[PDB]
């Protein structure tokens, strides 16, 4: 007619909340922060009765991203504090790298100003949401696991067909591994085994009971064949371990320190 | 209309432990149909003919929700919805209430919601790691589709016309739907969807039911088609749609943007003799992961082709021994690749599988490669 069904709906709808202010606060529900409109209590939105079941179910939606934000923060903030494997830390930056991409796609949209409605914003953000519901599968793990185990998950997934998954696997792979070569020159070039936790499998075995105490029989290093990763071959493993063997045992007990520097 | 108190707070899930990758993380809302947020309006009070546009607008409302997978307040998930649960299917009831006109366009609108929900869940499902990369290549191009193309359609066009245009109505809506032929790539997504689930049902049923090479056949029937099973199916569906160019134009597109990691695949192990396989989608899979005579199987259950007539045996048996041969040589020179330039043949990578499959060519990508592996290998038996 002259109206749009917008308008002709509209009564029926005037003691709910409309589009417009929902708007004014989603971008803080986004962020995980709170707001007069959506309260945002430990680990549950608010959701006010003024606001129909009706876009209560796109809120769900759209608020998931704000959760799972907040639950990814929470991984980097609790690890923050810890004395954690650079594998971790590897993981763990990634994860900030990625939340900062998405509160900054976030503030854009929102600064754009080019958001106007909900089905809106939340086709637009789709595959931000997607995004992190993959990261915060791989992170559902992060405790109690080793640096080496998520080098293997993630090159599992390095190959799975969803393009932006592999993109994601390659991204925390490659993060994490160049700590992992990291390691290999510690040991390859100083015969240095530092920062370890027990994530890489040269390890070293001080623990003696008079069986040479003082190490003149035998260096108290030694590597578990078991926890060589299937990017190295065993047979490669091995000369890794035994090029850092032999640097000891050249610097240490045979003092050829010019020509080992 | 008067608001009633539910407790409405959204939280992510607990257990993730039965939740696919993909899947949602955040419980669903509250449903209307067992706690309405809002008292309802019977739309017989404006059933009148000067009031029937509001009515109509009401009704649309609800329309672009269940578009979107949202239930209404007219039109609301059935009786025995269950969103906790994704092994229930989806159908909606219409208030009796309503218009008879509308009725019927709300149920072939209503239809376009069903399978949006349905194909949603269905990629969702299919992002585990068990599906193989050629179904998850396709769930990840169904979820682009619905992001770029159902989605983005629905907001530009229909929402905003909702919102802004004097003489927009549900007759229109279906226009539109149609127009685009949304409705048709939907239908034809699925379709795919039906063919790829009632084979897997089928597969889930039936639980009881001259060469020097080490080759033995793997019968394994997989629950899920990987590989070649689910090539064939596009492959069927392309032959099903046949002189509707715009179907099969959008079926091809699709096919050649699953496929290609399956040709890469294939393309590895024809000029580099490597097999690289995590998903266990590509015949040709052996043990260890010294001693290197192992076994070869094909599992025929992945295979482009069938293995009967002797025609395609000898391809398969042709692009088996290419591998073989090339990882001799790769074995023998201690290197993690042959080069192109170790050969006076260069072959270029497969970069559309319907291409390949379309007729002589694969025999003839195969014979360059095979031809190639025996160039590499000879000149190494007799030089090296």
């Amino acid at each position: 007619s002259s109206v749009t069904l917008r308008q002709l709906s509209n009564p029926y709808y005037v003691n709910t909340i409309p589009e417009e202010d929902i708007l004014k606060y989603v971008s803080y529900t986004l962020l995980a922060t709170t707001s007069a409109l959506f309260p945002f209590d430990h680990e549950q939105i608010q959701i006010p009765s003024k606001i129909p079941n009706f876009e209560s179910g796109l809120l769900h939606l759209i608020f998931e991203a704000g959760l799972l934000y907040q639950s990814l923060g929470y991984k980097v903030e609790k690890f923050r504090m810890l004395n954690i494997s650079p594998m971790k830390k590897a993981l763990i930056i990634e994860i900030s790298e990625e939340l900062q991409n998405y509160t900054a796609f976030v503030n854009n949209l929102v600064s754009s100003g080019t958001v106007v409605s909900l089905k809106s914003l939340y086709r637009e953000i789709y595959e931000n949401i997607i995004r992190l519901r993959i990261y915060c599968r791989f992170t559902e793990h992060l405790e109690e696991l080793s640096g080496d185990t998520f080098l293997i998950e993630l090159n599992i997934f390095k190959s799975h067909g969803d393009l932006t998954i592999r993109k994601i696997a390659t991204n925390l792979f490659n993060s994490m591994i160049s700590l992992y070569y990291e390691y290999l020159m510690n040991w390859l070039t100083k015969g240095l085994l530092r920062a370890t936790y027990g994530e890489f499998f040269i390890a070293e075995n001080t623990d003696t009971n008079g069986t040479d105490d003082d190490f003149i029989y035998h260096i108290p290093i030694e590597f578990n064949q078991e926890r060589v990763p299937a990017f190295i071959p065993k047979e490669l493993a091995y000369k890794i371990f035994m090029i850092g063997k032999s640097y000891i045992f050249l610097e240490k007990y045979c003092k050829e320190v010019q020509w080992t520097n | 209309m008067e608001i009633k108190e539910v407790d409405d707070r959204a939280e992510l899930l607990r257990y993730t432990n039965n939740i696919p990758l993909l899947g949602k993380l955040v419980n669903h809302q509250p449903l209307w149909s067992t706690n309405p947020k809002l008292k309802s309006f019977s739309l017989e009070k404006i059933s009148a003919p000067d009031q029937r546009r509001v009515q109509e607008a009401l009704v649309v409302k609800d329309l672009l929700n269940v578009l979107i997978g949202l239930e209404g307040t007219y039109i609301r998930y059935f009786n025995d919805y269950e969103p906790s649960d994704p092994e229930t299917p989806i159908e909606f009831k219409i208030a009796k209430k309503m218009d008879p006109s509308f009725k019927t366009f709300s149920r072939r609108i209503v239809r376009y919601g069903k399978q949006y929900m349905i194909l949603t869940r269905a990629y969702e499902k299919w992002s585990d790691t068990s599906f193989g990369m050629v179904l998850q290549r396709f769930a990840y191009e169904i979820r682009r589709f619905l992001e770029d193309v159902y989605l983005k359609t629905l907001v530009e066009r229909l929402e905003r016309d909702f919102n802004k245009v004097p003489n927009f109505s549900i007759r229109e809506l279906e226009q539109i739907i149609n127009e685009t032929e949304v409705n048709k790539q939907m239908e034809l997504l699925y379709n795919i969807y039906e063919e790829i689930f009632r084979e897997i049902e089928e597969r889930r049923t039936n639980q009881s039911s001259h060469l020097r090479l080490m080759v033995a056949f793997d019968t394994t029937v997989y629950p899920v088609p990987k590989g070649g099973a689910i090539l064939k199916i596009f492959q069927q569906k392309i032959l099903e749609n046949l002189g509707d160019r715009s179907s099969v134009m959008f079926l091809k597109k699709l096919l050649n943007n699953i496929s290609q990691d399956y040709c890469t695949m294939l393309y590895e192990w024809l000029t580099q003799g490597i097999l690289n396989d995590p998903y266990q989608e590509f015949m040709t899979y052996d043990d260890l992961e010294r001693a290197w005579d192992t076994q070869y199987f094909i599992r025929k259950d992945v295979l482009l082709r069938d293995c009967d007539s002797e025609e395609d045996k000898n391809l398969l048996f042709k692009m088996l021994r290419t591998g073989i041969l090339l990882k001799v040589v790769r074995a023998s020179l201690q290197i993690p690749t042959i080069p192109s330039n170790s050969s006076d043949i260069t072959i270029q990578e497969i970069n559309d599988f319907a291409d390949l499959m379309e007729g002589s060519n694969l025999e003839l990508y195969v014979d360059k490669c095979y031809s190639r592996a025996n160039e590499i290998f000879l000149k190494l038996f007799f030089q090296g």
